[PDB]
């Protein structure tokens, strides 16, 4: 029986883990932007004003 | 701009905790597999025995 339920149990986990990166991916790729963003937002504040 | 900064800071607060629950929950799966495990090791021990 835990054979049969540790098998589909370790299928789980690694493909949960699989989108995790895929997040962290999206999370790396986002900081990227948010670095440059940083300074920028208080120049885009006094355009407007 | 000026609404794409608000969808951005959105965008980036919640996939990231998003992902650190899904990790947490990584710990869940995999250690609940890891603990079915141990069930097995112990009946096993009186099993060759």
């Amino acid at each position: 029986e835990l054979k049969e339920k540790f098998q589909s149990r370790t299928s789980e986990a690694a493909k949960l883990e699989a989108e995790v990166s895929k997040a962290q991916e999206t999370i790396k790729a986002a900081e990227v932007l948010i670095n440059q963003l940083d300074r920028e937002h208080k120049r885009w504040n006094a355009q407007v004003v | 701009g000026v609404s794409k900064l608000n969808e951005a800071k959105a965008l980036v607060d919640e996939l990231n905790r998003k992902a650190g629950e899904q990790s947490v929950l990584l710990k869940t799966k995999q250690d609940e597999a890891d603990a079915a495990l141990q069930m097995i090791t112990v009946s096993m021990q009186d099993a060759s025995e």
